[PDB]
RNA sequence: GUCCUAAGGGGGGCUCAUGGAGAACAGAAAUCUCCAGUAGAACAAAAGGGUAAAAGUCCCCUUGAUUUUGAUUUUCAGUGUGAAUACAAACCAUGAAAGUGUGGCCUAUCGAUCCUUUAGUCCCUCGAAAUUUGAGGCUAGAGGUGCCAGAAAAGUUACCACA
RNA sequence: AGACCCUGUUGAGCUUGACUCUAGUUUGACAUUGUGAAAAGACAUAGGAGGUGUAGAAUAGGUGGGAGCUUCGGCGCCAGUG
RNA sequence: AUGGCCAGAAAGUGGUGUUGACGCAAUGUGAUUUCUGCCCAGUGCUCUGAAUGUCAAAGUGAAGAAAUUCAACCAAGCGCG
RNA sequence: GGUUUUGCGCGAGUGUUUGGGUGUAAAACCCGCACGCGUAAUGAAAGUGAACGUAGGUGAGAGCUUCGGCGCAUCAUCGAC
């Protein structure tokens, strides 16, 4: 994989997706990821998390699960938060976990609380995919925020389909190039044998055809 | 049926008759009927007799703290130990059956 | 075929591997067989060079 | 590393953990006395209803460590007075007695200087040089014959021969 | 210095699913090996059509974006089951 | 008979064979008279009847940069019937 | 071809005789390069490589002594590289 084919097909789809039809939300730039030389049904699931260099989902929430101080920090920093005292009042209640993780998006925990979570909550967030990041007392929670939402993750399911929100239109094209090929520089180092294990890679917004570059 | 008994159908090996597997043999030196084993069984012979002749190399080879009057029950224990090691095998095994 | 061995006669028969067996078994001949057979041999006691008994005969045992 | 007339069984007597109030040393914590104490102690199991003049704890007696018989059950027996096994009956132990209870539990064996396996990034070498696989060496770990490999080179000679 | 008995790192003849081999036999492949026709199976595409164990519009490929699509009839998140 | 039974290190080699089922070869029993304890189907004898179950070499496909590794396909016999 | 002991030469060296020169001719005499063993060990290997001290301290120890001690070989023991 070369560089000025993955520039055009990040401006063709920037072309696409601005003046030839543009919605009335702001769209996602998406990197969907088909995988040869390998099956997850015989060898171990590997997994991986990345920061990109811009956050990718402009449009998605966040739930912060921690103390009173936690709770003053996530008002600081303009984020919605809920307390532990509110976790015992759910207590491992399957329909009001399957709510909250279809709504919320993200999840940061406390060091001090993230223990009481599989007490609780038990392994319905990491069974969603939206397991609490872990954050410190004394780490900025903007920061940590910022972290969360430039972070996308390579698990290996049992399929070989793989999706990952790169990107949104609404960034620039040099932006949208840094994630795309921080994103598949840290998928080929997931990877044992690098690009030898690739098997195709597309580039699409939310409304828009797809690019190939693989 | 456990792994011994499938070996002695196997290897054509009989059941040993009640009057040959009993707790009792004849002592010829004391002149005396004792216990093959169990409490004073003939197993733990001179654990507490007053006098043991040791040898120089065993001695330089036993470990410190340990003494000669355990090494009769150090062996029982282990003999006990791999019985049960077969014994929960066997029934593992059956319940897996 | 399979082979005309003895260790391919048991694999075919699908014997235990690993088992003791006496001197003697073959196609012909079980242990119960063999020793049947042995008894009619049996009955010579074991004797140095000068022929001194350094193992009595069965059933002589001295 | 020390201790035991073993455990088990039968019978009888007693009630525990804890709290309150009392007693020279004795003072939260030593022992004794009373009261209250559904077991909150102990003993087995894993109650969502185990046990209180007991299934707990101490005394008395047995301790004989695996009885005898069977034409019956199951398996076996080139050593067929049958053996092992199940069941039954008798015996036995205890108790004044009604009764209660015992007359076993298991298992192929062999290596540990062995077998299987893992790691080395900043360990060494692959001898014309370099890189990447690979291989060998050296070092350090893990586990233990279910998933630690394997463990099948017989006879006969009255046709004979030699030392 | 026979015969008999005893011993052997014993010798030799013979037998047999004893061990390891082997003559013969049988089967396949390559070559010798040239000139022409005709079938069948398997993989690939250019693709088309599907997919209920239970619950649950749907007979649930799954995965990632997604609350909006909208060709103007409406389809949708939301509600419910997994 | 492009056969059987043999032989030879092999051969454009030999025998049976100057042979052809009333023949050749291999067995067992052993003149004549008598004679087939009764019934099967475990071992064995033979059936190209379906299977790929086992399945060698050669050949085919995939991965890798290659050494190499992994897959099917897989004759006879064995296995099943 | 080893190993221990005896005698001999030389001695941190030692061994002329594969070969050359020479000869009164298989003798004797002479010559030297390389090489063997020894002079350094250890490590699988890459590799590294033996003085703190009058080449150390303590107790013995023949012999000598200026009669205070100096102390061979060797032994035990603590150190150093």
């Amino acid at each position: 994989i070369t560089v000025a084919g993955v520039r055009q097909n990040v401006a063709e789809l920037l072309d696409y997706s601005n003046n030839v039809k543009k919605r009335n939300f702001l769209e996602t730039v998406e990197l969907q990821i088909g995988l040869k030389n390998y099956d997850p049904q015989r060898d171990k699931r590997f997994s991986g998390t990345v920061k990109l260099p811009t956050v990718p989902r402009p449009n998605m929430s966040i739930c912060i699960l921690g103390d009173q101080h936690d709770i003053d920090r996530a008002k600081h920093g303009g984020i919605d938060a809920m307390s532990a005292d509110d976790l015992k009042k759910l207590n491992k209640n399957k329909k009001l976990i399957k709510k909250l993780a279809r709504k919320y998006d993200a999840f940061i925990a406390s060091e001090s609380l993230i223990k009481q979570i599989p007490r609780l909550l038990g392994p319905g967030l990491s069974k969603a995919g939206k397991f609490p990041t872990p954050v410190s007392h004394s780490d900025d929670l903007s920061a940590k925020v910022n972290e969360v939402k430039s972070t996308v993750k390579f698990q290996l399911k049992k399929v070989l389909c793989m999706g990952v929100a790169v990107g949104n239109v609404g960034m620039t094209q040099e932006q949208l190039v840094a994630n795309i090929m921080l994103a598949i520089n840290y998928l080929v180092s997931l990877l044992k044998k690098g690009w030898q294990n690739v098997g195709s890679l597309t580039i699409k917004a939310t409304m828009s055809p797809p690019k190939r570059l693989y | 049926e456990t792994k011994w008994q499938a070996f002695a159908r196997r290897r054509g090996i009989k059941p040993k008759t009640r009057e040959q597997r009993r707790n009792l043999q004849y002592n010829p030196t004391t002149g005396q009927w004792e216990r093959k084993w169990g409490y004073k069984g003939a197993n733990k012979r001179g654990e507490t007799d007053p006098i043991i002749e040791v040898s120089a190399a065993k001695e330089a080879m036993r470990p410190e703290g340990t003494s000669v009057r355990g090494d009769k029950r150090r062996e029982i224990r282990a003999r006990v130990k791999k019985n049960q090691k077969q014994m929960l095998r066997n029934q593992r095994i059956a319940a897996e059956k | 075929g399979t082979g005309k061995k003895e260790k391919n006669r048991l694999l075919r028969e699908g014997r235990t591997p690993g088992d003791p067996h006496v001197k003697g078994e073959n196609f012909y001949r079980s242990a119960k067989k063999i020793k049947t057979l042995n008894i009619l041999k049996e009955g010579k006691p074991i004797r140095d060079s000068k022929g001194k008994i350094v193992k009595a005969a069965s059933f002589q045992s001295k």
